[PDB]
RNA sequence: UACCUGGUUGAUCCUGCCAGUAGUCAUAUGCUUGUCUCAAAGAUUAAGCCAUGCAUGUGCAAGUAUGAACCAAUGAACUGUGAAACUGCGAAUGGCUCAUUAAAUCAGUUAUAGUUUGUUUGAUGGUAUACUCGGAUAACCGUAGUAAUUCUAGAGCU
RNA sequence: UGAUUCAUGAUAACUCGACGGAUCGCACGGCCGCCGGCGACGCAUCAUUCAAAUUUCUGCCCUAUCAACUUUCGAUGGUAGGAUAGGGGCCUACCAUGGUGGUGACGGGUGACGGAGAAUUAGGGUUCGAUUCCGGAGAGGGAGCCUGAGAAACGGCUACCACAUCCAAGGAAGGCAGCAGGCGCGCAAAUUACCCAAUCCUGACACGGGGAGGUAGUGACAAUAAAUAACAAUACCGGGGUCUGGUAAUUGGAAUGAGUACAAUCUAAAUCCCUUAACGAGGAUCCAUUGGAGGGCAAGUCUGGUGCCAGCAGCCGCGGUAAUUCCAGCUCCAAUAGCGUAAUUUAAGUUGUUGCAGUUAAAAAGCUCGUAGUUGGACCUUGGGCCGCGACCC
């Protein structure tokens, strides 16, 4: 026996049943361009996560409002949706969880929030800035653009202290240029 | 730069006669603080008379740098450490010598000698 | 197989040990002893996983070979010694004494006890019958044989045993209205008073227990352990006081703690 | 995502299948392949055949030292540390494979008032030269045999 | 105890009883030679624990072109034994004639070890389950044993069958379905590495050992995250002169990791990662591919070649001189560090229990009776109030 065999893993996305439908291709490309995604799989995994959350919410809506599992798991689901900024305060019911779209999840990415915070000129500039290790959430630098930012962590998105845009020293391009000068 | 030491999960393990803790090292501007430098800083911090009673290991710098975490033991005296500490850590601290052996060679010699009986086993 | 198993695969270990899935291929197989393998907490687990005194298997060996650990007043050097319910674990160097009780989630918890309270354990009488020479003798579920027991003591009784003198100093008759702790099943660690005993000929006997807050639960006779005469248990209980909480109330407690 | 599309006719509506469309902790194969984490891996056919090496040995204060063994001491049975060997224990676990096997294995659920169980834990133990019995044997030692093997005989000790 | 002529006591005897300590360590004090502590090892009994063995009920794929099977020589039961750790046709002697079967016995097939589970699933379902957890079984095929608490053990023995090794021909030695590795077989699968540091097991044992197990190597099985550029200015195209957008191997400075590497960290020792000096981008050649472009089905009725040939084409079809389909170039499309090709699920309400059909598309037996099976008319304590959703009363 190898102990490593017991580590779990799973798939994060599915491919569409119809590969070449014009309407779906246009909608996916519109979302990808709006949020600077690297491929369709990044949107497909968000759709996969939304599908699992929606299935959970629907299954508790098909149970009584006194069923102790619906009180408990619906409270947990609402806490998770409020924690990541996916739901407002007035939207405090399991019904509103069913109304969530992949747009709501894509709007909470570190790339989208870095772009909307003014730190980057474009969504693609935000993507490169995050992948260049210039962005920290709290004290932790995050080089992963699909990072889902909590509302309590939104106000702590900032330039890295080791980055030239965050008080750090100049990068190798600038330093080499001044050394040439 | 300013290396700040922070001990967490601290306990005084009297059964093994040592102090054990989680060591959090904050080193902005440094790659990582070496184990020897941490030993000297811990000897200063905990007033350790013999700094060969300090053992730090399992260090891990976080993603993005600037800070590291590891585990540290401080033995009340050098005899406690030489009795309770694993040999490889003593070798790391210079309190022991690494005996260079090949396990496979030991196995082959053991089989060959098991084929023989008596005091002539040593000469085989 | 052609004989006894010597190894416990880590996946096949008791779930109340809370052993992690990737810590290795193996779990400590409990040695034979006073408690059953599936219902005990081995000494190595207590020393390394719970009390954090030792960090490795070898460190547990080092601690135990120093003769630092006494189980119910006696020094044990076996790491897989099957310490079980109500056992006293004493370390007469740090001056700490532990009674192995169950929390309401079915997991053994080392409960700190006073020095005087560590001088006795509670044992459950398994059977009373005549031994050799016609001498009456008592046996318990923790493997002890006591000769010349009080004739008023019957099976399923709880006796109070003084570890220093090794005699029954007091006992409790298994009756309706005595506070009990459930030691097996899904209600393990729950504390309540017996309301009635439903007997069925030829099969297991069902005990109906109601806790202090009014919740009612039922369990077999083999999973009930009397801990006090009336509504006052003879030992101290862990923080939960044997009152199981639903996950909603646990979430309420967590929310209140986070808010504070 | 509780989904269909092309194909029989001059055209139509059907039945109906063919083909397409998606998945596979599903295998192989092809092309391609920068970084991180994770991870299966001679099962399918041959439970076919295997060179070589390794996979099981083991010593505490506490069974037995007189190595012609080592360190330290220097009229005493036995200093200590101890190889070897006898004695004790283990090698019935683990690992591997899925050939046989279709109420059989196996699963849940029973039973032993139908039995065995080294070990652990607890308790128990009275009517059968003694200031302590006898004979061997290993290691050791030296005569060997055989092409040869932890193949093997004889002699002297304890 | 649900239940025992049970636990257990007493008595009479019995047995050529492997029982009832001729063992070891440390400390060694108290009384006048005698007593004396803490241990270790060992014997026996009961209990407990670790377990096994046997055992109750229910439950398994396809096949009737398998309808009878079992019973000399055990088949079903009974009696008395023997044997076994113990129940039992388990075996023996005698006796009786039973036992199973369309509610499918018996037989055959399985490219059948069983389960936990796995894939796909609106629900229902279909298919898989050699493999790390549990159970079973085997160690070339059979068979038989010794030791031992525990084995019908195979990294134990004995023999036969089949292979096969060394030989001085007299003999001797065998069992990788352990780890690695090698032949062979194949569509199909890695190193003859390091180590007990972790997990844990084992021994006289804190110490030895462990191809259990871990570490590294190979490894696009599978899975996760995630680069291959971003910005600005000129010029163009714009759109909404101005405003604002997209374009250029244009022009500029910024950014950075792939890589290299001090070092530290990692580690049993190494290594990788994480961290980090110095270095490391312009056609940022630090150059992304795999399939397609008639329809299904996203994307060309562009150019050259071939001319029912070569070829493509899952299917429908294309190709005979103007080929949107072949061979190419250009361009475009999909997915993207991946994608193409060659059992099973979905699609399939094309197996239908949910949920399909049977006048004419495939499909009502020629007709009736009839056993099993399946399915079977209505009828029997209702009201009522009170207290208070429980209870009560009439
Ligand atoms: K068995
Ligand atoms: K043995
Ligand atoms: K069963
Ligand atoms: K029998
Ligand atoms: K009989
Ligand atoms: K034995
Ligand atoms: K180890
Ligand atoms: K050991
Ligand atoms: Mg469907
Ligand atoms: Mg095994
Ligand atoms: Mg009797
Ligand atoms: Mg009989
Ligand atoms: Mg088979
Ligand atoms: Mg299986
Ligand atoms: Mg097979
Ligand atoms: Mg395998
Ligand atoms: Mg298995
Ligand atoms: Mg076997
Ligand atoms: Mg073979
Ligand atoms: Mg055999
Ligand atoms: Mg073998
Ligand atoms: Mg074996
Ligand atoms: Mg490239
Ligand atoms: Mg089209
Ligand atoms: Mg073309
Ligand atoms: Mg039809
Ligand atoms: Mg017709
Ligand atoms: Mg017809
Ligand atoms: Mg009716």
């Amino acid at each position: 026996v190898h102990v490593n065999f017991y580590r779990n893993y799973g798939k994060t996305f599915k491919k569409p049943r119809r590969p070449y439908e014009k309407e779906r291709l246009d909608a996916e490309l519109k979302l990808v361009g709006e949020y600077g995604l690297r491929c369709k799989r990044e949107l497909w995994r968000v759709q996969y996560a939304l599908s699992r959350i929606r299935n959970a919410a629907r299954h508790l809506l098909t149970l009584d409002e006194k069923n102790p599992r619906r009180i408990f798991e619906g409270a947990a689901l609402l806490r998770r949706m409020n924690r990541y900024g996916l739901l407002a305060e007035g939207q405090d019911k399991l019904d509103y969880v069913l109304a969530l779209t992949a747009e709501n999840f894509l709007a909470r990415r570190l790339q989208t929030l870095v772009f909307k915070a003014g730190m980057a000129k474009s969504i693609h500039h935000a993507r490169v800035l995050i992948r260049q290790r210039h962005i920290r959430v709290g004290r932790q630098i995050v080089n992963v653009p699909s990072f889902m930012v909590r509302v309590e962590s939104e106000k702590h998105i900032d330039f890295s202290l080791t980055s030239p845009f965050g008080g750090g020293p100049a990068g190798r391009v600038k330093r080499k240029n001044q050394k040439k000068a | 730069t300013a290396v700040t030491l922070r001990t967490r999960k601290f306990m005084t393990n009297r059964l093994l006669a040592r102090k054990q803790f989680v060591l959090e090292v904050i080193h902005p501007g440094r790659a990582n603080v070496s184990k020897a430098e941490l030993k000297e800083r811990l000897a200063k911090v905990y007033e350790v008379k013999d700094p060969n009673c300090i053992f730090v290991f399992k260090f891990r710098t976080h993603f993005g740098g600037g800070k590291s975490s590891g585990f540290g033991l401080i033995y009340d005296n050098l005899e406690s450490a030489k009795k309770f500490e694993p040999k490889y850590r003593l070798i790391r601290n210079g309190l022991a010598t690494k005996v260079e052996k090949s396990r496979k060679q030991i196995k082959e010699r053991k089989n060959r000698t098991k084929k023989i009986r008596g005091v002539k086993k040593t000469k085989a | 197989a052609r004989g006894l198993k010597k190894h416990l695969k880590r996946l096949n270990a008791p779930s109340h040990w809370m052993l992690d899935k990737l810590g290795g291929a193996f779990a400590p197989k409990p040695s034979s002893g006073p408690h059953k393998a599936r219902e005990c907490l081995p000494l190595i687990l207590i020393l390394r996983n719970r009390l954090k005194y030792a960090l490795t298997y070898r460190e547990v060996q080092s601690i135990l070979m120093q003769r630092h650990i006494m189980v119910d007043g006696k020094v044990r050097t076996d790491k897989t010694y099957p310490a079980g319910f109500m056992d006293i674990i004493s370390i007469p160097k740090t001056g700490e004494n532990y009674r192995l009780l169950y929390d309401t989630k079915g997991r053994f918890r080392l409960h700190s006890v006073r020095d005087e309270d560590a001088k006795f354990k509670l044992c459950k009488v398994r059977s009373v019958q005549f031994g050799q020479k016609g001498i009456p003798y008592l046996n318990t579920y923790d493997g002890r044989t006591i000769r010349y027991p009080d004739p008023l003591i019957k099976a399923n009784d709880t006796i109070k045993l003084d570890l220093e003198t090794n005699k029954i100093v007091d006992f409790i008759k298994f009756d309706v209205g005595n506070v009990v702790m459930v030691t097996g099943g899904r209600n393990t660690g729950r504390v309540g008073v017996i309301k009635n005993r439903e007997k069925h000929k030829g099969t297991f006997e069902t005990i109906h227990v109601e806790d202090a807050q009014g919740h009612q639960f039922a369990t077999r006779l083999g999973n009930v352990f009397t801990i006090g005469k009336g509504t006052k248990p003879w030992v101290s209980l862990p923080k939960g006081k044997g009152i199981k909480l639903t996950i909603i109330e646990e979430q309420r407690k967590r929310d209140a703690a986070a808010q504070a």
